[PDB]
RNA sequence: GAGAAGGUGCGCCGGCUAGGGUGAAGGAUUUACUCCGUAAGCUCUGGCUGGUCGAAGAUACCAGGCCGCUGCGACUGUUU
RNA sequence: GGGGGACGGUUACCACGGAGUGAUUCAUGACUGGGGUGAAGUCGUAACAAGGUAGCCGUAGGGGAACCUGCGGCUGGAUC
RNA sequence: UAGUUGGUGGGGUAAAGGCCUACCAAGGCGACGAUCCGUAACUGGUCUGAGAGGAUGAUCAGUCACACUGGAACUGAGACACGGUCCAGACUCCUACGGGAGGCAGCAGUGGGGAAUAUUGGACAAUGGGCGAAAGCCUGAUCCAGCCAUGCCGCGUGUGUGAAGAAGGUCUUCGGAUUGUAAAGCACUUUAAGUUGGGAGGAAGGGCAGUAAGUUAAUACCUUGCUGUUUUGACGUUACCAACAGAAUAAGCACCGGCUAACUUCGUGCCAGCAGCCGCGGUAAUACGAAGGGUGCAAGCGUUAAUCGGAAUUACUGGGCGUAAAGCGCGCGUAGGUGGUUCAGCAAGUUGGAUGUGAAAUCCCCGGGCUCAACCUGGGAACUGCAUCCAAAACUACUGAGCUAGAGUACGGUAGAGGGUGGUGGAAUUUCCUGUGUAGCGGUGAAAUGCGUAGAUAUAGGAAGGAACACCAGUGGCGAAGGCGACCACCUGGACUGAUACUGACACUGAGGUGCGAAAGCGUGGGGAGCAAACAGGAUUAGAUACCCUGGUAGUCCACGCCGUAAACGAUGUCGACUAGCCGUUGGGAUCCUUGAGAUCUUAGUGGCGCAGCUAACGCGAUAAGUCGACCGCCUGGGGAGU
């Protein structure tokens, strides 16, 4: 009995890059789907399959630009019994603008530079470096 | 804790007391004097410190403690004590001000003069 | 323990207002030492409001004094 | 003269005061139970090394006092 | 909690209502803390803080509540009325003894309390109120003075030159060093304070006269523009300006061992004394008392009292629980918290915007006035809020439909000291009976108490009775934990493993509440082999209640009921998901050449090492103390005290 999906995939993400893996596969969701998406375009992972039919999943390809991987930490801020909300002005930082937060608004999952430009606030997920 | 714990039973800020719990919230207190002994300190020194006991406006009977070099201070003489906790002696908590009643100050004293209150020569 | 302690109400005269019990005029019908069931009467309970008389309304006979500490014997009982 | 009004009368409501029985809170009390401290003093040497009978935890019984023995548990047990 | 909680009928009040009354009905509130106890006027704001917060409600402003104590109404637009009325009480005073009088929580003032808080001022000129509008009259609210280093801000107490480096002081290696250009000496300067002269602004009006407009029937009156003339200031010797005198009129306070800026001599010798903590003082003290010197601040400096910081030391932002304090003894479960996966709807959360509001002051920003500053003041932002509308739809909620990965059922199949109720064994111990046999047995560092010819120990035969269950037996099993070992029957719970169908999220955790709780102990009844607290004797011993020895009772055993704690231990709450390896072992399927002392792989347990990683360290390390989620319990210096 798992009470959130999605600090469940950033949890593989986090150990499979100090087994120094490769490929991860976990199931998938309407959400994790549009996650890594955003992940992509910034630009951590290599890139993300939907293949399955009936328990489908997320094959994610990890980067290494040195020993040391691309992604250093993440953590999960809305976790389920917070559920933290953010207008525009008080939506948070990360490390001076370097690092990525995304923000399920309404117009999409998208990341904190984005929704920002349009003015919209909404519900933070975690804080990428 | 988590904080559905917290929402239940918040924290409660513990609170002290006064190291002063005579003279309730003031600076000074008058008080008339009963008896001078003069008591021996604890162990790592050696002295015979001089304690007045004091029964003061509010009641009170606690003991004092007389500073400078030598007091006029016979019995049933007003003084005015303020706080101060000495550390050698036990259960002392009260000094004596020095020229402000009764006591007079002390004399041939050229350094500090406004503690213990002696005039300008 | 305990009706602990302690307190209020109580007479006559009307005005209203709840009943209770017998009952039978009748019907049910098993037709007869039978089932139901009225009116009027008698009868036993009550309620809530007015008036009124006296120093005095359980007006007489009738009938708990109460409480606080302690010795001894568990108790009702029995004995010169 | 009526009407109406006042003043008296009387009932309702009500403060002070008076009564009984309780709670609760400070103030104080002959004598008692522990605790903390101190520096003298006496009786021992229980614990720390296998502290000279391995210690501790629960429980019962005993004893000037540390404590001892019984039953069960523990290694926070050292020699091999 | 019985006008208590509703209903009905009637009253009552400016106005809805148990506001009140008569009957009807038996409700209402409460662990989201009612009721009761203890304290306290709330708010805009002030004080700390980087912020979140934490304390606190002096002066200024808004609201409430009282006017010696307890009641009560009248009058009236509006009081249940601070200088009104009636009553009762307490307390002062008057009196011809019959009776009366009074209420500074208005401004001053006295007494008292206390560590502690001001003059029996000046006026109506200003702004305001009340009455009359006709001027005027009242005003201890206001505007002004007096007192107090009670606080913030500003200015003085001179400036330059001057080394014979003077005396004088202190220290010294006796050479000097230092106080020090500091003085003295010389040349200038005069703000404030003192003195003299001058001198605004706070003044708008009112009176009187004249004139022009509109009122009218009558520019008679009156109202209004305007003109002319006259009069007004408590402050007040006003701010401000000019002149004169002359360097004259004007500096303390704490500290100097470390935190902590700044040091050496002289007294004193465990004395006196010092202290915010560490701690100094027993004869050389950079800590006590002095003297030089020096550092901090200044018209002030120090101590005490009291809050917030530092304190991530109540941790929302921002901590912890293997051994430092801290995981309930273990389960099941109500309220509550959290929710796998596809669509669809909806718009309660959420985001964006608009409007109404959030008193003025205060804080902040840009300006403007007082010679500057404090102070005064214009414009903006802000006041994080709450409410009403409009839109968006990702996520959560709600609603509608599905899916099978969680969870549960049906079917084969194994393994087990998992329970309960009876039954039956064999070895050994003891008591008893009987034979043989004859001098010690037993015990201990060594002995003694004890048991023995009244025939013991030994030895053989027999009987009775009680409890425990060698070997197998193992880091081995099972149970939720405590616990559970003879064999068989009897009922009876759950786990593993395989295949296959079905239900379609039915799940997790759990304050309160409910259960099962080693051993010792307690109650009534059984039963009495051994062992054995209490106890008795011997020995050891300065002493020995103790260890050691010989005895020995409750108890241990069974039935029924109770108690509820343990180092109840993995000193580690339950549940779920990912993360290098290697060697063992229980049970169960696989695949596999087949003979295996087989092989490899996979789940459910149970052990030994180990890399990343974490940890104060020790050490854990797919059975985490690693990386992360959901809910619960608990910790806040040591004693006092789990009392
Ligand atoms: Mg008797
Ligand atoms: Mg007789
Ligand atoms: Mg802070
Ligand atoms: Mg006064
Ligand atoms: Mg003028
Ligand atoms: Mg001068
Ligand atoms: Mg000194
Ligand atoms: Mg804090
Ligand atoms: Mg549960
Ligand atoms: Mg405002
Ligand atoms: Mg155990
Ligand atoms: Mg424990």
């Amino acid at each position: 009995s798992m009470q959130d999906p999605l600090a469940d995939m950033l949890t593989r993400i986090r150990n499979a890059q100090m087994a120094e893996k490769t490929v991860v596969s976990m199931p998938s969701s309407k959400l994790k789907a549009a996650v890594a998406k955003v992940l992509k375009d910034e630009g951590y992972i290599a890139d993300f399959q939907i293949s399955s039919e009936v328990k489908p999943q997320l094959s994610i390809e990890l980067k290494y630009f040195e020993g040391k991987p691309v992604i250093e930490e993440v953590k999960r801020i809305s976790r389920p019994g917070l559920r933290q909300y953010k207008s525009v002005e008080q939506l948070p930082k990360v490390r001076g603008g370097l690092g990525v937060s995304i923000v399920s608004t309404n117009k999409g999952v998208m990341t904190d530079r984005a929704a920002r430009a349009a003015g919209v606030g909404g519900e933070v997920l975690c804080t990428v470096f | 804790a988590t904080i559905n714990q917290l929402v239940r039973k918040p924290r409660k800020r513990m609170v002290d007391k006064s190291d002063v719990p005579a003279l309730q919230n003031c600076p000074q207190r008058r008080g008339v004097c009963t008896r001078v002994y003069t008591t021996t300190p604890k162990k790592p020194n050696s002295a015979l410190r001089k304690v007045c006991r004091v029964r003061l406006t509010n009641g009170f009977e606690v003991s004092s403690y007389i500073g400078g070099e030598g007091h006029n201070l016979q019995e049933h003489s007003v003084v005015l004590i303020r706080g101060g906790r000495v550390k050698d002696l036990p259960g002392v908590r009260y000094h004596t001000v020095r020229g402000s009643l009764d006591t007079s100050g002390v004399k041939d004293r050229k350094q500090g003069r406004s503690k213990y209150g002696a005039k300008r020569p």
